């Protein structure tokens, strides 16, 4: 019932696999894991 | 409002509201006592201290 | 006016209920129950106000 | 009738009933049209969601009959623990009499050993009546959804709905 | 010299805002704790009647006061031209 990456998991997982492999490919030129939003959850 | 009779000295008009006070004394052990008191027009945080 | 209270020996009270221990332990037993609790309130069952 | 907000149960602790239910806004998303390639996922994810809110209303409690009863016996809300645990007395019933006021002053008995013990229930007297006790809330009335607002004029409408209400007499 | 008093102990906060979390034990792990947004605190409806009483006021002065709501933003870009909205309180 959560979209928008509130419940969703990590980054790398759901995500689009096509530019993850670029997320540290490209080192210090593009350094970016602010960019997309980063959920971390715990247990109920 | 309280439009009263007028006075010569200062008088704290002490208004009090009935509101049930109970204290449920949960003693499931010899020597323990576990309470929680609670009031129904009052809620437990909201008041003058 | 030159007075004072003092205080010089303290002392605790309690006059227990001289009971056949057989009954005791077991209504004392019987009010450990989850259920079987006391409840105590007031004649003034009021809150106040300043 | 196309776009209402699944309705959620206000509560007064104390009676045990819920007030009545109520429409979420302080979380609610942008109702702002995105476009033609985001307004089905808008209205297609909260789709989801309203059979996830209608399925768990007929499996968490059984379906609706009285919307709101104070007069209410228990059989889903749960009676408390029903388990007594008794044990015995160091000293005897009928092996006392022989001393005290004879002479001998008195104070598994290591006198003259016996076994006697007697178990009695510990449960609620009578069953649970009116309201919910402890914590048995959202099993009792789950946010539930009626997706088309007040479709029904004279015969009946959200009734028990409203926070100012009692099961007595409307309005 | 013979003076007799006692201390006036309190203390001094100015640059800090105070923290509560949400969890069964209250501690700040992650965004999401452990009461939070659980399951019985996400779908049922409450009130908030909290008091704040509090020191000396001198001059009228506003409480400010915050509540730890979220407001997260995806920004969409599958065509050349159109940002996509949507926003969440």
């Amino acid at each position: 019932w959560s979209y928008m990456h509130i419940s969703g998991q990590d980054a790398s997982e759901y995500l689009s696999p096509g530019l993850v492999q670029f997320a540290r490919a490209t080192e210090t030129y593009f350094s970016l894991n602010n960019k997309f939003r980063n959920p971390t959850v715990a247990p109920t | 409002t309280f439009e009263v009779d007028p006075m010569d000295e200062p008088t704290l008009l002490y208004v009090l509201f009935e509101v049930f006070d109970v204290v449920r004394v949960h003693r499931p052990h010899r020597g323990v006592i576990e309470t929680v008191y609670l009031r129904t027009p009052f809620s437990a945080g909201n008041a003058t201290t | 006016d030159g007075a004072s209270i003092k205080f010089d020996s303290i002392c605790l009270y309690a006059t227990f209920f001289p009971m056949a221990h057989n009954t005791a332990s077991t209504l004392e037993a019987m009010l450990r129950n989850d259920t079987n609790d006391q409840s105590f309130n007031d004649y003034l069952s009021a809150a106040n106000m300043l | 009738k196309e776009i209402p907000t699944p309705y959620m149960w206000s509560y007064q602790p104390q009676m045990g009933l819920a007030a009545g239910a109520a429409q979420d806004y302080s979380t609610r998303i942008n109702y702002m049209s995105a476009g033609p390639h985001m307004i089905s996922r808008v209205n297609g994810i909260r789709a989801h969601r309203n059979r996830i809110l209608l399925e768990q209303a007929a499996i968490t409690t059984t379906p609706r009959n009285n919307l709101n009863p104070r007069s209410w016996p228990a059989a889903l809300v749960y009676q408390e623990s029903p388990a007594p645990t008794t044990v015995v007395l160091p000293r005897d019933a009928q092996a006392e009499v022989q001393m005290t006021n004879s002479g001998a002053q008195l104070a598994r008995p290591s006198f003259t050993p016996r076994q006697a013990i007697l178990t009695l229930q510990t449960s609620s007297s009578e069953p649970r009546s009116g309201g919910i006790g402890t914590l048995q809330f959202i099993e009792e009335f789950v946010p539930s959804v009626y997706f088309n607002p007040f479709s029904g004029p004279p015969g009946h409408y959200p009734d028990q709905f409203i926070p100012n209400f009692d099961a007595v007499k409307d309005s | 010299t013979a003076v007799d008093s006692i201390t006036q102990k309190k203390f001094l906060c100015d640059r800090t805002l105070w923290r509560i979390p949400f969890s069964s034990n209250f501690m700040s792990m992650g965004a999401l704790t452990d009461l939070g947004q659980n399951l019985l605190y996400a779908n049922s409806a409450h009130a908030l009647d909290m008091t704040f009483e509090v020191d000396p006021m001198d001059e009228p002065t506003l409480l400010y006061v915050l509540f730890e709501v979220f407001d997260v933003v995806r920004v969409h870009r599958p065509h050349r031209g159109v940002i996509e909205t949507v926003y969440l309180r």
